[PDB]
């Protein structure tokens, strides 16, 4: 399947999704530091087999 | 094979610190080893530190 | 049976220069007090300086408003040398509005009751258009030493807006402190000195107030040696 630029990332704390807008890409002016998310993206993956 | 690309530009302002490398013109390299306070540096009669 | 140095007349050369004198200094003490004070004045004098500016339509320091002839990164380097006094409060929020061609100086800041801008011709930016405009809300605090903006990012406490430009703060009213211990002649004594502390501030700290504020930093620190507690 095709990857997406979703603004909603699986099981990430709300503090990390503070600067991403609804479209997924960071605002123009935000002060980011080490570890922050600049562009949300999710890659599909099935066949768990845990 | 690509769908969409997103480029982000961070503008970090790097100050100076021990370990940096300075050098005059005449081939005298060096590495900063300390940042003394203002009052430890030597001063002439007028009080102006070097 | 030592003598006691007493503060004496204070020559004032300019608004920022000054000279004091401590008349009856015993022998060998001109250099003990002279340098004990100069390391106190260059280090630990309390003053106030800008701490974060917020302009009306600019997001980050690397932008450029249209109408002025300087970056928003170059207006912050002109504000960082803004000498200001705050009488009673701790932190203030000044304001500056202006429009029309011509330089913008510190004399155009909205004159609050306590905040007393001391160098009123300090240029900030130039407006090079007839229908330009700037509107900024500066902030001022009290402190000592030099605290960069990176340190305060740890004590931001959820700094909600993204239009809050932060400037590094250097709260210190003194820029150089010399001294000279010369010969003093009391009416009858053989050995006596006279200290002359020639300090040069940025018009913020009062001279006489700046030396009493040092001795209470030194005499307060020597409380530990007066009683050794093991």
């Amino acid at each position: 399947g095709p990857e997406e630029i979703t603004a909603d990332i699986p099981n990430v704390g709300e503090a990390a999704l503070s600067k991403l807008d609804e479209s997924g890409i960071v605002y123009i002016g935000a002060e980011v530091t080490g570890g922050d998310i600049l562009v949300g993206k999710v890659t599909p993956k099935g066949e768990t087999q845990l | 094979g690509v769908l969409k690309i997103v480029k982000v530009y961070l503008a970090v302002k790097r100050r100076i610190q021990p370990g940096d490398k300075m050098a005059g013109r005449h081939g005298n390299k060096g590495v900063i080893s300390k940042i003394n306070p203002i009052e430890d540096m030597p001063y002439d009669e007028n009080g102006t530190p070097v | 049976e030592f003598l006691k140095p007493r503060l004496v007349d204070i020559e004032q050369v300019s608004s920022t220069h000054a000279k004091v004198t401590l008349e009856p200094l015993e022998r060998g003490f001109g250099h003990t007090l002279g340098n004990a004070l100069r390391r106190i004045l260059l280090s630990s004098m309390p003053g106030c300086a800008v701490t974060e500016v917020e302009i009306d339509g600019v997001l980050h320091e690397y932008s450029t408003k249209e109408g002025v002839q300087e970056d928003i990164l170059e207006i912050l380097l002109n504000l960082k040398g803004l000498a200001v006094r705050v009488q009673g409060k701790d932190e203030v929020i000044l304001t500056l509005n202006k429009s029309g061609i011509g330089p913008v100086t510190a004399a155009d800041i909205t004159h609050d009751g306590d905040v007393e801008i001391v160098k009123p011709q300090h240029v900030i930016c130039h407006l090079t258009d007839e229908n330009a405009s700037i509107s900024m809300r500066i902030k001022v605090q009290r402190g000592r030493g030099y605290v960069p903006a990176s340190t305060r990012i740890h004590s931001e406490e959820d700094e909600r807006p993204i239009g809050r430009l932060l400037v590094d703060a250097c709260y210190s009213p003194v820029e150089r402190i010399a001294y000279n211990v010369e010969a003093a002649r009391v009416e009858q004594r053989t050995d006596l000195d006279k200290l002359v502390i020639e300090m040069e501030t940025n018009g913020t700290i009062d001279p006489e107030e700046a030396i009493r504020r040092a001795a209470t930093i030194l005499a307060e620190q020597l409380e530990a040696f007066v009683d050794l507690r093991d």
